[PDB]
DNA sequence: TTTTTTTT
């Protein structure tokens, strides 16, 4: 009481001391207005993460209080955020709706947690009622739901409204008598109530199981998990197998055997940790400063910027430089087209080689992989054609999602595609071909979206390819599926002494990397961009490039499109309209790396020049 | 202890305001006051639904504030609280009900029979629910408009399931999804009424909750002024009753968040508005959105954590008069109809006229015939393409699927063939065997593409004859002995053996299909794709300005817009013409040669299988689907040589090399 | 356990 007023005007003056705080809100407040301002037709949460390092200095002694005893602590340092955001706020024409939403204003610590730091299986019953952080990954993670907390109702026959709040463990720290959650049927006068919803405030209640990191998992031992409660804004902030460290309040409930309905009493007390912030651990989605976009800019100025980039890519490997812009161009993918009649046209780029084995075709697919913001690897024997697409899962009968439909703006790749099963393999023309994947087995009609890009490997029907047989003799696969794929690289092994020399110190030079801070003996734990900055300029660029076709380039497509289908010359795989769409898609990711809003003709020309490379040979 | 909040709402006041805009509201400026003219109506017993449009709110505040009123944005208001509203308005209707006019329904209503009777004996005393024969609804507000702008924060957009915050809680809202299931109709009582011999006494118990426990005595005063103690009784038929159904609708595709399972809500419907939805079927729906109590120990066992659905005031479909037939004979003055529908199928793609041509009959299909001795021969028409990869084939599926109002898209691989025709699930509820109507059921008065249909497993293939050729879907599966009338039309997509065509190898070996398969169809298109300098460049053309330009490059031609096809589409299926005796004698001529010609053409190179009755009937399903878009009230022998130069161009295609 | 469509 006392102490809890003393409390909240301390947390006032800890306010007051970092306006930084009372500035983000202020921002929040005036976004939010903003927002509800000309909505032609989102609202920041009212809640602030703020720094425990800054009480721990403005006040060791409130700091520790909310580490060691939240229950009594936080409950009064929100009260005064709250109270401090309204006297600061307008609250201007607030609706009768807003005027009982009474919507408060929630608290958030980073880092600089120590000892409360812990893990859920380092967790101890010692910090319960504690403020404590744990990581771990999510998994079972339970529905969304409303959650009553008042009841606002109207007394007919008298004109007011009598609302009545509602407690649960999960809603307040501190311990408060059970509300008997029932709706206020008559007026305590006796004048009948009507239960005004709306009007009454509702919050949203989410529970989720973190479990320990499997990595730190000890052998021999399940990994202990722990409940944390989220609520409201921090509902619906992961997914199951989402590696995170959240922030809450470890408490206990329930009677643990001690009531006396209980009988064996052998039991314990029920405990949870009421997260009160979340702090999602990717470690994903790359991060850009202002400093960085200007350097990529800077960098689309240099000409043959695609060429540097290419090569920064798979450094390790080496002769697959073509290879290496393909993947490029394919990791840029291009534009997807929609018409407005609702016809869909494939933007992406795939990608597949038949090489001999340890050609390193499997290195690069997994450089592609690792590299790659989002991406699926699976392999030929490995794979399934439902575990591919989807799978019909009993669970009401529910549809498992296969690994095309993971990723599905994302990119995907198989090793020994040519050992896939073929019908499954037919289980994949559809779709990749139409980016879509459409299941009605088990009397369970669907359809997902199907447009991750896919980057397969295989050998050769022979395991060498033989240059003397066909393509068709060499490749297992149907030419329906080959001219339904995108850009077909046949690689070879060669016994070329000069190249092979090259390759062996290529790679003898790879072997002699050193890290810089370790030395000789002592084990682990021409310009080229870092792979992190690659990445960056990727993503800047698909966000903000989307190059128009030029008729110039238009024109140099049709007259290579058109002459290559009518050019007798015989092809890795026939030419087929697909291949008319594969050079569109080329030209757009050549325009994307080139960070333009308008294709160029150079852009079809280099794209073309590729494609011969690749479906006529060496070009 | 149940403490007062001031809130700016004057119910009184709102419901002042109510009673003057029903009697005082018009619609003039679309033009008694229309709401007194749907009241007079309810007297008359003409309609028991209510619709007050929320639009219509709009305008009357409008009008009031340029007037100068203190207006209790009562549009507004609704959205925030909407079911106390609904109560107050229907309490106003009530108020403000007109007496009845003409002659009144009350020939044999039991209510109206007896209700004056025990005010005769007697002579709120019994609920107002149980007079009240109207079903009150409203109207949910037109996005066009969307005059409250600031205030029209996303009210009218539909939001996904997940899209719904517990904060939307009371409040009316809308919704965009599909109706994953729905529930067969039940009853419900609004009102109870208890029928004690001892007081003679008809008590009128009224339930709200979703149970209910029965009184089981008489606080009526005949028994209490006796101080007999009532054993009373249920009377149906004094107790009112109001049909119930439940439907739940899920999040779309589209709508899902990637690697996120789609969320439906449970949907409930009451009075008229029952029924009105359909599984499988998108639809945007607008109404109350309220928790759900639970009964006493589950709701102790839940505690402050409350289930939540919906209650639809309003259904919108996004798909299914004069102002049609107007837009018809715009058309139909236009001329050329039928090319111009043809060339307005898949405007993306680029030539295959012929095939849009013949798409387009299929999408009128055949008549359906039903003889006097019982026969009936189905009308659907069912055409196959086969055709080397990569030639726009799954493109034009898709663009029909879309075009159709029922269509639905389906791939062999993806599909089982139980599933695609009807599925036996063992154990929904109790572990009792269900069929579940396959996606043909889901196509059923609809087209069903089937990609890879070569791909397609034999064994389910054999599955789908039975439902293509005869129309039923009959199932003797355990348990379930059953017939499905499974009415519906088949597009079929595969590609040659090998991949492609092969001229070396016999149209039919490079078919690779049953012989009883392939007469089932009514068509099998051929085509095939080949080399041409010139045709590649027109085609390329096409395409790049297609990716230059959004819209196809318009090639001087003008292609009519979905809601156009679909409307003159179902205008020309209402025809069903009757055809003539010349044109039984040419087709009849027609037949037998072409059998000669079948009987004499066995050579590989040119066998493309025995003709069959089942020939002449899709030929004559062609020529009458031919006289459908020409409207004609019979069949032309134009029409019969169309279809015969539609076959044997889908023929001759090969032979063209 | 036994019977059972249905998918894997
Ligand atoms: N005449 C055409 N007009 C427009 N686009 C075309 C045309 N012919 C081919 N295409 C395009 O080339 C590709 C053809 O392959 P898809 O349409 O994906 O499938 P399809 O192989 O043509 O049909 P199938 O064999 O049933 S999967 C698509 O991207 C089409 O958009
Ligand atoms: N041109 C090359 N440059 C660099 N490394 C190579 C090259 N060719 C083969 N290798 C090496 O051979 C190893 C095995 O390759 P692998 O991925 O198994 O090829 P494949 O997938 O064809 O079997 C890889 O670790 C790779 O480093
Ligand atoms: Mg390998
Ligand atoms: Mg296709
Ligand atoms: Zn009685």
């Amino acid at each position: 009481d006392a102490v809890f007023g003393d409390r909240v005007r301390r947390f006032q003056e800890f306010l007051d001391t970092f306006t930084s705080y009372r500035d983000s809100v202020r921002s929040i407040q005036v976004y939010n207005s903003n927002n509800a301002a000309n909505y032609n037709d989102n609202i920041l949460p009212h809640r602030i993460i703020i720094s425990l390092d800054d009480l721990r200095e403005f006040d060791r002694s409130f700091w520790s209080g909310i580490l060691v005893e939240p229950a009594y602590f936080i409950p009064p340092a929100e009260k005064a955020l709250t109270d401090l955001a309204d006297s600061m706020d307008d609250v201007p024409h607030p609706n009768a709706s807003a005027v009982s939403s009474r919507h408060p204003w929630k608290l958030s610590f980073k880092g600089s947690f120590g000892a409360h730091a812990l893990s859920p299986r380092t967790l101890t019953a010692q910090h319960l009622n504690k403020l404590v952080s744990v990581e771990g990954i999510v998994t079972k993670t339970s529905l969304v739901r409303p959650k009553l907390i008042r009841s606002v109702h109207y007394a007919a026959k008298t004109g007011r409204f009598h609302y009545r709040d509602y407690t649960d463990a999960t809603t307040t720290l501190t311990t408060r008598i059970p509300t008997p959650a029932i709706y206020p049927t008559e007026d305590t006068e006796g004048n009948k109530l009507t239960t005004e919803y709306g009007y009454s405030t509702f919050i949203d209640h989410q529970r989720i199981t973190v479990q320990e990191m499997p990595e730190m998992a000890p052998a021999g031992q399940l990994p202990r998990s722990i409940d944390v409660i989220l609520d409201d804004d921090l509902v619906d902030k992961t997914k199951p197998g989402d590696r995170v460290n959240v922030v809450g309040v470890f408490k206990s409930l329930g009677a643990g055997g001690m009531n006396q309905s209980n009988s064996n009493t052998l039991i314990g007390f029920k405990t949870l940790i009421l997260g009160n912030t979340v702090y999602p651990l990717h470690a994903a989605r790359q991060m850009l400063t202002d400093f960085d976009i200007r350097n990529i800019n800077k960098l689309s100025k240099k000409k043959d910027i695609f060429d540097i980039l290419s090569q920064s890519l798979a450094p390790s490997i080496y002769g697959h430089d073509h290879i290496k812009k393909a993947i490029l161009l394919m990791l840029m993918g291009g534009v997807e087209k929609n018409l407005e009649n609702g016809s869909h046209l494939r933007g992406d780029i795939n990608i597949l080689m038949v090489g001999d084995p340890s050609t390193a075709k499997s290195q690069l697919l997994r450089f592609v992989l690792n590299t790659a913001s989002l991406a699926i690897a699976t392999t030929g024997r490995g794979s399934s054609g439902v575990g591919l697409t989807a799978a019909v899962t009993t669970d009401e009968r529910r549809l498992e999602a296969g690994a095309m439909v993971l990723a599905d703006r994302g990119v995907v790749c198989i090793d020994e595609f040519d050992k896939m099963t073929d019908v499954d393999r037919v289980a994949i023309h559809e779709v990749m071909e139409q980016q879509t994947v459409t299941i009605a087995k088990a009397g369970i009609h669907t359809t997902l979206n199907a447009r991750c890009s896919v980057i397969a490997a295989a050998n050769p029907v022979f395991g060498q390819y033989d240059v003397n047989r066909d393509p068709h003799q060499n490749i297992a696969l149907p030419d329906s599926l080959l001219s339904r794929f995108d850009l077909l690289f046949v690689v070879t092994d060669d016994i070329n002494e000069i190249r092979d020399r090259s390759i062996s110190e290529h790679v003898l030079r790879t072997h002699r990397y050193l890290p810089p801070g370790y030395l000789e003996g002592e084990p682990v734990r021409p310009k080229l961009v870092t792979i992190p900055f690659l990445r960056k300029y990727v993503q800047y660029a698909k966000e903000r490039v989307i190059p128009q076709l030029t008729q110039e380039a238009i024109n140099v497509i049709v007259k290579n499109y058109t002459d290559l289908r009518n050019d007798d010359n015989t092809k890795k795989s026939p030419i087929t309209a697909r291949t008319l769409e594969t050079l569109i898609r080329l030209a757009t990711a050549h325009a994307k790396v080139r960070l333009s809003k308008t294709v160029n003709k150079v852009d079809a020309k280099v794209a073309a020049n590729l494609l011969r490379f690749a479906l006529l040979g060496e070009d | 202890a149940l403490p007062s909040i001031q809130l700016p709402v004057d119910y009184n006041n709102l419901f002042n305001e109510i009673t003057d805009f029903l009697v005082t509201f018009k619609q003039d400026t679309l033009s008694g006051p229309k709401y007194m003219a749907m009241l007079q109506k309810v007297a008359n017993r003409e309609l028991n639904s209510v619709i007050i449009d929320l639009d219509d709110i709009l305008q009357y505040q409008n009008e009031k504030f340029l007037q100068g009123t203190q207006a209790d944005d009562l549009v507004s208001a609704i959205q925030q609280n909407a079911n106390h509203f609904t109560e107050l308005f229907c309490r106003a209707i009530d108020n403000n009900m007109p007496l009845p006019t003409k002659e009144i329904d009350y020939k044999d209503d039991v209510l109206d029979v007896i209700l004056n009777q025990r005010r005769l004996r007697n002579e709120e005393l019994f609920p107002p629910n149980l007079t009240r024969r109207y079903f009150l609804y409203f109207k949910p507000l037109s996005q066009n408009c969307a005059r409250r702008y600031r205030k029209k924060a996303i009210s009218s957009k539909p939001l996904s399931v997940r899209q719904i915050k517990g904060d939307f809680l009371g409040q009316l809202i809308t919704v965009r999804g599909i109706i994953t299931r729905v529930s067969d109709v039940k009853p419900a009582v609004e009102v109870i009424a208890y029928t004690c011999d001892q007081c003679g006494y008809e008590v009128f118990q009224e339930v709200n909750s979703r149970t209910f426990t029965p009184l089981s005595e008489c606080t009526s005063e005949e028994c209490s002024q006796n101080q007999t103690k009532g054993q009373l009784f249920m009377s149906t038929r004094a107790s009112k009753f109001s049909a119930f159904q439940e439907c739940k609708i899920q999040e779309l595709s589209q709508q899902v968040p990637v690697g996120h399972i789609p969320r439906s809500l449970n949907i409930h419907v009451n009075g008229t508005l029952v029924r009105s939805l359909s599984p499988g079927d998108i639809v945007d729906v607008t109404g109350i959105f309220l928790p759900a109590p639970y009964t006493g120990f589950k709701a102790l066992k839940a505690g402050l954590l409350t289930e939540t659905y919906l209650e639809a005031q309003f259904v919108r479909q996004h798909k299914k008069t004069s102002d049609v037939e107007e837009r018809v004979m715009e058309l139909i003055t236009s001329g050329d109809v039928y090319n111009r529908l043809a060339k307005s199928i898949a405007p993306e793609i680029y030539g295959n006229l012929d095939v849009k041509k013949a798409l387009l009959l299929l999408l009128v299909g055949g008549v359906d015939k039903r003889v006097g001795d019982g026969m009936k021969i189905r009308g659907d028409i069912n055409v196959c393409l086969m055709g080397d990869p990569g030639v726009a084939k799954s493109q034009l599926l898709k663009a029909i699927c879309k075009i159709s109002p029922r269509g639905v898209y389906t791939t062999g691989k993806g599909s089982s063939g139980v599933g695609l025709t009807a599925a036996v699930m063992k154990d929904p509820v109790t572990d009792e065997m269900i069929l579940e109507g396959g996606a043909l059921v889901l196509a059923d008065n609809g087209i069903c593409c089937i990609d890879e249909f070569d791909k397609m497993d034999e064994s389910d293939r054999t599955a789908i004859h039975e439902v293509m050729e005869q129309q039923t879907i009959s199932i003797s599966k355990a348990g379930i002995n059953t017939t499905l009338n499974a009415r519906t039309s088949i597009l079929a997509a595969a590609n040659p053996l090998y991949g492609r065509y092969n001229p070396r190898l016999s149209p039919l070996d490079n078919i690779n299909l049953p012989a009883a398969l392939l007469s089932r169809f009514d068509i099998l298109f051929l085509m095939l794709d080949i080399p041409s300098r010139d045709d590649d460049e027109k085609l390329a053309e096409h395409v790049t300005y297609v990716h230059m330009h959004n819209k196809q490059p318009d090639l001087d031609f003008t292609p009519v817009e979905p809601s156009k096809m679909r409307e003159y589409i179902a205008y020309a299926k209402t025809k069903r013409p009757v055809m003539s005796e010349a044109v039984n004698d040419y087709v009849v001529q027609a037949y037998i040669r072409l059998r000669q010609d079948s009987k004499r053409e066995m050579d590989s190179k040119f066998s493309f299988g025995q003709a069959t009755p089942r020939t002449l009937l899709g030929i004559i399903r062609l020529s009458q689907a031919l006289a459908k878009l020409r409207l004609a009230d019979m069949v032309d022998i134009d029409d019969v040589e169309e279809a015969l130069r539609l076959v044997r161009v889908s023929k001759e295609s090969l032979y063209q090399e």
